[PDB]
């Protein structure tokens, strides 16, 4: 009767929150391209078919993406395999020579500017004695003036000699399925109404995540994981001025970025087996690279998000936008990659409106920089090689990264401003559904049976 | 027909369900616990984290009277200072996650209680076997 | 002890000919009979195991037969290198014993 | 390959003692049964002693003409076979061969013979 | 007839022998299964593959009724669609390598049968233990 | 009775074919030589005595040596520890200077040619300011002319700057016992008549192979694993023209390779702690390095292999030989190592015969090259340092690597031609006895017993 | 009060005590046997060395009759050529470290005896189970 | 009765001596200092509180510290993390330039000598074309003359180009708790009278050692592990002349090392992101660095150790001291580190006395060297950067390392001389209490019970 006895129960469903090292599962279809034409396609794991996305009925679960882990590790190792993909490539040290640069041959109007300088210099050949005198073309955002004549030098020539990039590798995003080890499950919040914090009353357990494409955009998140029904905005304290507003909208916005220079390549020999690809002639005209969005679509999407912003800031609130008042070139701009080349656009024809509670396209004139200091590390840059022909890509703008304007008065307007900042916040638009739990069997419960002898 | 997908749940299927329905199939959480030059050491460090925390619970299970039986009675009585709950509820009212909070102070006393309750009865089988 | 009697003690044959060597046991050694060749200045070399079983590395011209007490070693085209002393040996009982040998000379 | 190389042979006065050795290599020594067989100056072959292999029982066997006089032993760690002879007779004079048997059911035959070491008792 | 032939009663010793002589020594293949600066991590990933494929068979054996008995009867009958051979032959005619070819289609049916025949005997033991 | 029941059997002899990573077993006697004078003498495992070669009675087993593994892993890691024994050594970058080379001081006959050029250049000392003007000696197979006067440069100065070799290490082959891990056996075919494929009805199980010497010869396999009784040949389709004929003959053929120049060394200081060993004077005369084989042995061995080839191509077949029509210098030649220096001989007095079914020595004029691109990798070479004194070695030719001539007519002749090709096939002359199985216990058999309750 | 830290010792507490007092608590040496970019591989090669030498003893334990019972009688008699000591002393006079020196020659004869005494008892259990 | 049966015993207290890889346990309080300001503060393990030091009653154990292990592994990995902390730092190749050095501006007395030379040279800037002409100051123990005029070069410019040290890291010692892995115990000898060998009748088992400070002194051990009651001396054969006598005393001896030059730093730019820290001006006067010990304390310590030395050499033995007859500059001197700079003192006003059985301070004039070749490896040195301001530290002399004078006559005096020699002998003053054993359960004993069927 009352002589209740301890009975243990092994293999019993309970879990605790934890954090351990997860691994890839690259899709097996991306294994056909041979021997790392992109980073991390042979290094980590081939995937599985039909991942067991299984519901967990009558389960509510307090998810989180702000104090969440596993978005720090994915940023950590993606940094790490970016450094893994730069050790084979050729260091570009012997380019720190005193340049001699003139204007490129072009119809120089005073309104437009010479974007590309000539910069004929001296460089060692494969023989150690001789030094050929070679020329190139260079953007104005890569040379500074050494101070008649006009002689420049590289901007990164101060403080950071950095490598070239091998044309075997490619900067494309491939899908990545993160998988838990044995003894760990991955909870996925299936709730169609789920802000940042709060219990998610419809979860489901997987073992491997869906294919995540690791991209790097600061503003205008691209090419991934559209929302279900509405345009959901989610943040930390909405009465904070330091916390970004991760907008994630429902329908995609088509972007049409291009670069109309032909940009012929050529190979200069640095030394023994060290080629260097420099842009030779540009055939045709020197025209500016741009991006396009539909004005009816972009204005309709801002009509959507100005409706959803009033859900948090009340009605009769004169919501307006502005264009990220100041900062460096890498936070005020939509800095991204397209086919292996690095566009810095100018979202100032976009973020410029004001909204009260009552066919053509917008062209964004972008600009390209060849050395690259993503994640703003101290002693690195990255000489991206030139690429042949006209360059054009098409992508889906999926989510924004806004930032409120830190008012302190009893006003109605709210001049929202875009701002990228930390790149982890991109992956919080991908890792907000998923948490990782630790299966903890071997429970214990009293019942009326005793181990007889 | 016979054989339907309604009552045949999956891994962690009854994880919110009561104990009388979670304890029908415990083997499913048991058997999906081991199977299912730098990206090889994350495979290494997922494996060498899995087999020790598998062996540690299989050792705490092994050193009680329960070798691999996965459900086993014992001899220690249930002091009501631990849980103070009724019996007729705690197999169909509460749930297992509510239990692990309801007992988590008193664990490592129960696992500590189990070692002497195994070894005292253990030495009593040897003292029983020695005389004959 | 088992006495093994080999017959003939000596035999002269021209290379290319064939021979039948006899070994007779005082008790049944049914399959316990092995044949060895010992050439001059050499150690003996196993020719046939357990009355009839051929040995890897020994030419196919060596063949054995016989059962019980009466055994025969056939060499079906004798080569120059085959000439020497021939022994039968039994493992039916202790002590192990040999036949007296057939000496084949050219 | 299988090698058995005997040593220790010599000229011994009658009544004396002598230990022969056979150094083996090329096979798992302890598993095989080993024997001493001697060949008399008239070229007759006489089995002298046997020590069984590890899976054969490891006993020793001797014919009556040497029993109480000859002792066969093995040192498996050094792959060596020994024959300790005492109360020697002039009839013991012979070339002594170390021999290894075969394997399994069809392996009680002598499979390998050594070169031999000569003992003369006179 | 004196039986002087050498026998190697060692690892994989009876690998061609009949079942009545192979089941005499099963421990010899069992016990030589675990023990015996860049070529040390091939030692690490060879060791944690050895202990992994040891743990996989020790888990599939463990979750059947055979904890460590290494030979154990069960309750499932032998459907003749699997082997259709006589009983009086298959313990002294054939060999184990002939068995693995003779059954390899019918594996993963037997491993699936073993789990329900263990968990059914397991829960019938619990239903026996619950009433008393 | 008929109620037969399942009974599992743990620890049961069955195996499947598999492939996993094998490891060393260096001989413990080779541990006295300190700190890797040969590769892999401290890095991997000291061996065991008396490896348990145990017979498997009544066992036949389908071996294979062409679709065999473990000759790819041994070639893989031997490549890797070859790079491990080159990572400590000194990089030889500052030698890419425009040389100026004349003939060496010698009695220049028009029939012979200058094999060694003088090549006096400039090179920096350990001080960054001073530049010594040093001279050397160089072979004709290492300089090309930059185009009066005559000034050369290194041949590898295009596309591959490559290291010197540290005189601590030695290029001798040491035996290597490959061993399987736990749960894996190594089947060894004990059949004295065993070609490549086919069921081997006499196997035996080991755990560690016999001591393999890793050599590098293209034609004329050396110093290893002679055949038992006959001259054994083995191939793939003998009616294929792309598959080599791995000849393995029974008796060794003694070669007497030498180099009769004295070839005095000297040490030039490259920089801080960077010595460079260059050949100074040669004492005596400039004579050609050669090799010798016995003509009585070579003609009998070709008499053997023309019998075994007629065993596959019938009798009355007029077998003749020729001399490997074309290719590079490392495939047309018997390219090998001798004491640390790299002879390239000329097997064309050898492979020149014809055979119908009815005391002196052969001298092979060799030639030496100092940079080395063994395995023909893309961005490597290998400056072998000079060595003191007269050089002479003696080796056993053990096996050939022939290649038929792809006729398509109803002729009788078969003009065989030697050809090395892939170096893995050398090690297929060592790894044809061994296959690696995975012990798979826990079988299952029905018998008449039931688990009682 | 009741419960003091004097006779409630810790790890290796009775390591000098006699066998009759060391066999009182054997579990305390049992539980401290699993738990407790270049300084991570010294963690890896210490962990997979700890779990390997734990599994090797759990395998040699597994193939005798003693799965995890930690104290078990057997069927082999005690040949006095091993120890030749009195019984009334060897549970309260000598100590365990004195035993391991006093017996270390005779292990692997005993260890070979245990496997055959288990597998013979195993097949005799199967021959008993086979007739019924 | 007499039918005794085998009973195995799992979990049974016995241990054997072994050797396996140990690991760190850094104290968690030293984890606040971010990202390796000292080596191995993030790399290895945070410690535990209250390590279970548990007595082992009725246990005697034969310890040893001379054939002890675990002082070789700690020297091995401390070598290894010393090399781990030098791979990020900048290589100092382009400093091998022909110097031109004059005297520093100072009141040159003829008795003193110019310790610091001027040495103005040329060195390339970050541009490859330009070459700046910079000046420094350098010690006399770092330049040799290339041979009117007087022009020097670096001393290490022969044979070993070696790195700078990054000023983020610091060479200060932090405590290190060595811990055994699972299945291994650490025996600690608690005997208050315990020389090297001998049974220690009071042991205790731990899992983690107490906090060891890794210091680097050759003579005059510092800052660690004072003795308990007396001044204990310990050696190997005290009638040997090759075995050092490790004195370890009970009360600390306070040292007061300083450097009163101001020694202003400056940063010369070598190239892209390669700074080089050179000592600029010295503010004030050029005075010699010294150390102080109390003469009453030092004479009191020799009054202690001449009593304890007579315990091994009998009474009426006229013990005298001398000053380490010969050796290198790093063995004839008290060579140590203080705040990141390397003092070489002169213990010859100290070790100079004689003792028969019947307030002021001693100042030791030290001297600083900037390149450093600790452990006397072949191809390494270590340019320690300069540091700002007056430098001063205070340390406890804890133990000496003496060495007798190998007499061979029937004399009474014993002129002892200090000598460092191997640096491992320092760490044997810290790891003599601890040995590591391996727990081997599953014993076996006969008793009267049989496994019933
Ligand atoms: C390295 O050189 C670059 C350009 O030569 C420096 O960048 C500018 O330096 C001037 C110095 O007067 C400043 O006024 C500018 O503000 C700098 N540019 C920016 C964008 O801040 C740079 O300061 C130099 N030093 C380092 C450490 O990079
Ligand atoms: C690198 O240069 C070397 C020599 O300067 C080239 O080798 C030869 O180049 C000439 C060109 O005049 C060709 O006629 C020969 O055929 C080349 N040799 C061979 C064996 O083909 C070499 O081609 C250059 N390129 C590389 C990649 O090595």
């Amino acid at each position: 009767a009352e002589n209740l006895w301890v009975t243990v129960y092994y293999g019993v469903p309970v879990w605790k929150d934890a954090e351990t090292t997860l691994f890839c599962a690259s899709d097996a279809k991306a294994y056909e391209t041979e021997k790392h034409n992109v980073w991390a396609t042979h290094a980590c794991v081939p995937t599985d078919p039909n991942p067991q996305e299984i519901h967990l009925e009558n389960v509510t679960e307090e998810f989180n993406m702000w104090k969440n882990n596993m978005v720090e590790q994915m940023h950590t190792d993606i940094i790490s395999l970016w450094d893994q993909s730069l050790k084979p490539c050729v260091k570009l040290t012997p380019l720190c020579v005193t340049l001699q640069c003139t204007n490129v041959t072009n119809n120089i109007t005073d309104d437009m500017r010479g974007e590309l300088k000539n910069c004929s210099f001296n460089m060692t050949t494969e023989l150690r004695d001789k030094k050929q005198k070679v020329y190139s073309l260079f953007y104005r955002l890569d040379v500074v003036q050494i101070n008649s004549n006009k002689e420049y030098r590289l901007i990164n020539c101060n403080t950071s000699a950095c490598t070239q990039a091998c044309p075997k590798v490619s900067f494309e995003p491939i899908p990545i399925h993160y998988c838990a080890p044995a003894g760990f499950a991955i909870l996925k919040c299936k709730d169609k109404k789920f802000n940042g914090t709060g219990p998610c009353p419809s979860v489901s357990t997987v073992q491997c995540t869906h294919g995540i494409k690791p991209v790097v955009s600061t503003q205008l998140l691209l090419n991934g994981s559209l929302a279900e029904e509405e345009v959901m905005i989610r943040s930390e304290n909405i009465t904070n001025n330091a916390k970004n507003i991760l907008v994630q909208f429902n329908t995609p916005v088509q972007i049409n970025c291009t670069r109309p220079n032909n940009n012929t390549r050529k190979s200069i020999r640095i030394g023994p087996g060290q080629a260097f690809y420099a842009t030779g002639d540009i055939i045709g005209d020197i025209r500016q690279a741009h991006c396009n969005v539909s004005k009816a679509t972009w204005n309709e999407t801002l009509g959507k998000v100005v409706k959803q912003l009033r859900k948090h800031f009340g009605n009769n609130t004169i919501i307006r936008f502005a264009n990220s008042s100041g900062g460096d070139l890498e936070v005020t701009t939509h800095s991204f990659n397209c086919g292996g080349e690095f566009f810095y656009c100018n979202t100032s024809g976009l973020f410029n409106s004001t909204w009260i509670s009552n066919n053509d396209s917008i062209t964004l004139p972008c600009r390209i920089k060849q050395i690259i200091n993503m994640w703003q590390r101290i002693g690195q840059c990255m000489y991206a090689p030139p690429i042949q022909g006209v360059i054009r890509c098409v992508s889906n703008i999926t989510g924004l990264i806004l930032t409120r304007d830190g008012g302190s008065t009893n006003s109605t307007t709210e001049t929202f401003r875009p701002g990228g900042g930390d790149m982890r916040d991109n992956w919080r638009s991908e890792l907000y559904k998923y948490k990782v739990v630790k299966i903890e069997p071997l429970g214990v419960a009293p019942t009326r049976c005793k181990r007889r002898v | 027909a016979v054989g339907i997908g309604a009552v045949f749940l999956g891994f962690l299927g009854a994880a919110g369900s009561t104990m009388g329905a979670a304890s029908m199939t415990l083997t499913v959480q048991a058997r999906n616990l081991l199977s299912g030059t730098v990206w090889g050491i994350k495979q290494l460090q997922a494996r060498v984290l899995a087999v020790e925390r598998y062996l540690r619970d299989q050792q705490l299970l092994g050193i009680w009277g329960c070798s691999g039986k996965l459900i086993c009675c014992t001899n220690v009585p249930w002091n009501s200072s631990w849980s103070n709950r009724n019996l007729s509820e705690i197999w169909d009212n509460m749930t297992w996650l509510q239990w692990d909070k309801e007992i988590s102070n008193y664990t490592q006393i129960i696992y500590g209680l189990l070692e002497e309750s195994q070894n005292q009865q253990e030495k009593n089988e040897q003292d029983l076997l020695a005389l004959d | 002890d088992v006495v093994l009697t080999q017959s003939p003690a000596t035999l002269s044959v021209t290379p290319g000919d064939s021979v039948s060597l006899s070994c007779r046991a005082s008790q049944t050694i049914s399959d316990n009979l092995h044949w060895y060749l010992q050439k001059s200045h050499e150690s003996p070399r196993l020719l046939i195991k357990y009355s009839s079983q051929s040995i890897s590395g020994i030419p196919s011209r060596f063949s054995g037969s016989g059962s019980g007490t009466d055994f025969t070693l056939n060499i079906n085209s004798v080569e120059t290198e085959d000439f020497g002393m021939y022994f039968c040996q039994q493992t039916n009982s202790w002590p192990l014993t040999f036949g007296a040998g057939t000496k084949l000379e050219l | 390959e299988v090698m058995l190389v005997e040593s220790g042979g010599g000229l011994v006065k009658p009544g004396g003692s002598l230990k022969l050795s056979c150094e083996a290599s090329g096979f798992s020594f302890g598993f095989y049964s080993l024997s001493w067989v001697r060949q008399t100056p008239e070229k007759r072959l006489e089995w002298v002693a046997t020590i069984a292999g590890s899976g054969v029982g490891g006993q020793t066997y001797y014919p009556d003409s040497v029993k109480g006089r000859f002792t066969i032993s093995r040192d498996n760690a050094k792959n060596t076979l020994y024959l300790q002879m005492s109360s020697l007779r002039s009839e013991d004079t012979a070339v002594f061969y170390c021999a290894r048997h075969g394997e399994g059911k069809y392996g009680s035959n002598f499979a390998y013979w050594g070169q031999g070491t000569t003992l003369t008792v006179s």
